[PDB]
């Protein structure tokens, strides 16, 4: 089952900025505009909170945005929450006609 | 050896009505195509008794009635008369053999 | 008032077919799309499939085509798939979700996750 | 093969005798659908040079569907009707909602298969094209991509066999309205029609005939517009079903039989009204008067029943013998001494009267006969052109025996001159009545004075 | 509109022999003509189809080119050759008349007296 790279889980101060990525090949999250970043807390359903590379859905906070660089999906966080502590995928479609994800990043605080 | 199978085992007192039923395959009947039913007294030659199972020739009783389904074709015979003993018939176009005929059931009174 | 809750699941033997179905209230169904996706305990998520507007262009994963098939219906509105050949991997929990705004059949414009859902735990024991 | 004709005397006419019909008599009604995917916006940045086909190509398509959504002598006796019948009632059944989606969801991967509609209709459906697979596959994961550069030109050409076929379509259902005749090979190739024909229910020397003439079937073959809601974009082909097959149908022409009478204008004479088709479909005869209805290929006609006359059996009684009290035999008469003639399959047949050049001429041995008067007629393999008064003709030049019979003038039989010129509808018993009429009248005038 | 025809007979197989159909129709030109046989114990068969003029030739899948089907017009008549003969030919033969269908079917309308072929021996 391939999926995309991601850290097992990063740890960051409250307040403080994280950057976390996911790489691909270039039929993968590589170009093609289709980057998206998820949210999730256990036993909660997934959640948008970043589609289509940068734009971001109803409804959320503005200190999230995605990016990304040659094959590499990227999501910062500004001023950092102690609700973030959840895990987080990168999703994009991959040239074989499939809905390709992430393996999961766990996001906690200290 | 025919694709229209019909039993050829049936039998009824007078006064009754009386179902005879052929089927066939999808080639033939369930392609567009419909059932002509005869008789086979002995001695004189063999006519058609009902041809696409509504309209009936001359001189012909209102009890022979014709009907079809699917891959599936009947005649039913309400009010058993004692002459009726023959051998009854169904007909398609079958695509490969190309007017094939069923093996004819033996009605007799009792 | 938008949601979708789930039915099925539960313990289910080694094979076993099973057809699960979603349900969902509130909004226009046949305009929009919807899909599956799975995750398990112990690691991420993972794709299954996806369908648009009526029975048409029924997307699969790789990794899981052929194990599967997914049909929609237009009187109850409630997506159904049906899967075979059970393995161990299976426990997990599956949810329906919704996406794709337009009558559109194109995969890439079918990757928004509007809302979501509850999902049904399904294991495998003897 | 054995074409031949008997060029009556007694009444100047020609009866093409020996022919095969193949009538039709029903329409076999079908839907062919197209499927195609509503592209968005092509989300390209920068122009590039390669990527300019694709992406004109793709404008010419939006356009051209969203053009397509936008888009939603016996003649006085001949009566009328709606040919385009049962194909619009099958379009009307299509407009109920719900419909065309089981259509959509059962051909979903066979390229034919039947369903059954809300009011027992079953007939065909089968898918002209797969542009979802082409679409979604070869064409859009290219295009869609950061900055959108095509892998290489080569892979548009394909795409103009998947595309320029539909903009056939949409030129040819803009001009002509949505009912298109003749059928074009774009909405059905001769392949696809050859598969066609091995799926409607007839018998097979019917797919055989269909098979052997699939440019004539081609031809009396409509097409009509169906919804096109949910981009399931179809149509309904009404192509003939064909009843009686290999029967024998004449081609009956006529010519003038006037008198050359020395005082020009007095010369009344009676000329045959009955020409066109006569098949002898069942114990009757299907006559059609409209000779442009019919068509002809290799002793194989083909014609419309809708626009027929089931006329009785008794009709080569009268055109044996004219003089027959079994039939009226329609014939206009007038005073008219017009040269004229007429070409049948195996001949020349001319009626020049009075100061008229009448020359039947060969390019062998140059001019070969001169027609002085009265209807006269030429076989086909004894003359090459016919020129008469101030035009000339060519016979056809098909193998066929042809015999001309010794008549005789029957305008000689009548008065010299009591023939009513100013009537359009006549047979021999209301004009023999009529001369009955005017000699009781005439009769009665000299008795009274 | 009633038919009489001969040409039965016993003769050995292999050869080949003539049968004819001498149908008394006023109007035989116009109406399609098959052929069927009946053999005693099994059901009826079709056996032979021809259009008019004859330029539709078809048969069974049980004959591909033993029988040879041809008609006259002029003559009123029809007739049949059995270029070869096996011992399941024999069967009591009939010319039959069918009407042009409303579809296109031929509708086995009023049959030929019969004449029994046997082929034994």
């Amino acid at each position: 089952q391939s999926a995309l790279t991601q850290p097992a889980s990063v740890s960051g101060s409250p307040g403080q900025s994280i950057t976390l990525s996911c790489t691909g090949t270039s039929s993968d999250i590589g170009d093609y505009d289709y980057v998206s970043w998820y949210q999730k807390y256990p036993d909660t359903a997934p959640k948008l909170v970043i589609y289509d590379v940068s734009e971001r859905p109803s409804g959320v906070s503005t200190r999230f945005s995605g990016s990304k660089s040659g094959n590499t999906a990227s999501l910062t966080i500004s001023g950092l929450q102690p609700e973030d502590e959840a895990d987080y995928y990168c999703n994009s479609y991959s040239s074989t006609n499939t809905l390709k994800f992430g393996g999961g990043t766990k996001l906690t605080v200290l | 050896q025919s694709v229209l199978t019909q039993p050829p085992s049936v039998s009824g007192a007078p006064g009754q009505r009386v179902t005879i039923s052929c089927t066939g395959s999808s080639s033939n009947i369930g392609a567009g195509f419909d059932v002509h039913w005869y008789q086979h007294l002995p001695g004189k030659a063999p006519k058609v008794i009902i041809y696409e199972n509504s309209h009936r020739p001359s001189g012909v009783p209102d009890r022979f009635f014709g009907s079809k389904s699917g891959t599936s074709a009947s005649l039913s015979i309400s009010g058993l008369q004692p002459e009726d003993e023959a051998d009854y018939y169904c007909q398609s176009y079958d695509r490969g053999l190309d007017w094939v005929f069923g093996g004819g059931t033996k009605l007799t009174v009792l | 008032q938008v949601q979708l809750v789930e039915s099925g699941g539960g313990v289910v033997q080694p094979g076993t077919s099973l057809t699960l179905s979603c349900a969902a209230s509130g909004f226009t169904f046949r305009t929009y799309a919807f899909h599956w996706v799975r995750q398990a305990p112990g690691k991420g998520l993972e794709w299954l499939a996806l369908v648009t507007y009526d029975g048409t262009t029924q997307y699969y994963a790789d990794s899981v085509k052929g194990r599967l098939t997914i049909y929609r219906d237009n009187s109850k509105n409630t997506l159904f798939l049906h899967l075979n050949s059970l393995r161990r991997d299976d426990t997990a929990i599956y949810f329906c979700a919704r996406g794709g705004e337009g009558s559109f059949s194109w995969l890439g414009y079918l990757q928004y996750m509007d809302v979501w859902g509850q999902g049904t735990t399904v294991t495998v024991s003897s | 093969q054995n074409i031949t004709e008997e060029f009556y005397q007694s009444t100047c006419s020609a009866v093409s005798k020996g022919y095969l019909s193949a009538l039709r008599t029903g329409w076999y009604t079908s839907v062919i659908t197209i499927e195609l995917s509503n592209i968005k916006e092509n989300k390209c940045n920068g122009t590039d040079a390669k990527v300019k086909l694709i992406k004109q190509e793709l404008d010419k398509y939006k356009n051209a569907v969203t053009e397509l959504q936008l888009l939603m002598f016996l003649g006085f006796l001949l009566g009328v009707g709606s040919a385009i019948a049962s194909g619009v009632a099958v379009c009307k059944v299509l407009h109920l909602e719900g419909e065309v989606n089981k259509i959509k969801s059962a051909l979903l991967s066979t390229n034919k298969a039947v369903v059954s509609l809300s009011n027992g209709v079953s007939v065909l459906t089968f898918k002209v094209l797969d542009l979802k697979n082409y679409i979604d596959k070869q064409l859009l994961p290219i295009l869609n991509k950061q900055s959108c550069s095509i892998s290489n030109i080569e892979t548009v050409i394909e795409f103009q066999q998947k595309n320029n076929r539909l903009l056939e379509i949409t030129r040819e259902f803009s001009v002509n309205a949505g009912v298109t005749t003749p059928v074009s090979t774009y909405m059905l190739t001769n392949s696809e029609l050859l598969s066609l024909i091995n799926d409607m229910p007839i018998t097979n020397d019917q797919k055989k005939l269909m098979s052997n003439n699939v440019q004539i079937v081609r031809q009396q073959s409509y097409s009509i517009m169906c919804i096109i809601k949910e981009e399931v974009l179809a149509y309904v082909v009404q192509l003939p079903l064909y009843g009686v097959i290999d029967t024998p149908c004449w081609k009956l022409h006529t010519s003038p039989l006037c008198t050359t009478n020395t005082k020009e204008g007095s010369n009344i004479c009676l000329t045959r009204t009955d020409r066109g088709w006569y098949c002898d479909n069942a114990g009757s005869v299907s006559f059609f008067p409209q000779a442009e209805t019919c068509k002809v290929q290799s002793n194989r006609v083909f014609c419309d029943t809708m626009n027929s006359l089931t006329l009785p059996s008794e009709v080569n009684l009268c055109n044996v013998d004219i003089f027959n009290p079994k039939y009226d035999c329609k014939i206009m008469t007038s005073k008219t001494d017009v040269s004229s003639s007429v070409i049948t399959s195996l001949g020349a047949i001319v009626s020049c009267y009075g100061k008229t050049k009448c020359t039947a001429s060969n390019k062998n041995r140059g001019i070969i006969k001169t027609f002085s008067n009265g209807c006269d007629y030429v076989s086909n393999k004894g003359v090459d052109t016919v020129s008469v008064g101030n035009t000339l003709y060519y016979v056809n030049k098909q193998e066929g025996k042809s015999l001309y019979v010794k008549g005789e003038p029957i305008i000689n039989f009548y008065d010299p001159l009591v023939f009513p010129s100013d009537e359009f509808d006549a047979s021999i018993s209301q004009v023999n009545e009529k001369i009955n009429q005017s000699l009781a009248f005439i009769r009665k005038s000299d008795e009274l004075l | 509109v009633q038919l009489v025809e001969s040409g039965g007979g016993l003769v050995k197989p292999g050869e080949s022999l003539r049968l004819s159909c001498a149908v008394s129709g006023s109007m035989f030109s116009s109406y399609v003509m098959h052929w069927v046989r009946q053999a005693p114990g099994k059901g009826l068969d079709w056996v032979s189809s021809i259009t008019g003029g004859g330029n539709y030739i078809s048969y069974a899948d049980s004959v591909k080119g033993r029988f040879i089907i041809s008609r006259d017009n002029g003559r009123n008549s029809l007739s049949l050759q059995m270029s070869s003969l096996r011992v399941d030919d024999t069967a009591v033969y009939y010319c039959v008349r069918g009407l042009s269908g409303v579809m296109g079917v031929t509708w086995f309308d009023s049959w030929g007296q019969g004449t029994l072929v046997t082929v034994s021996s």
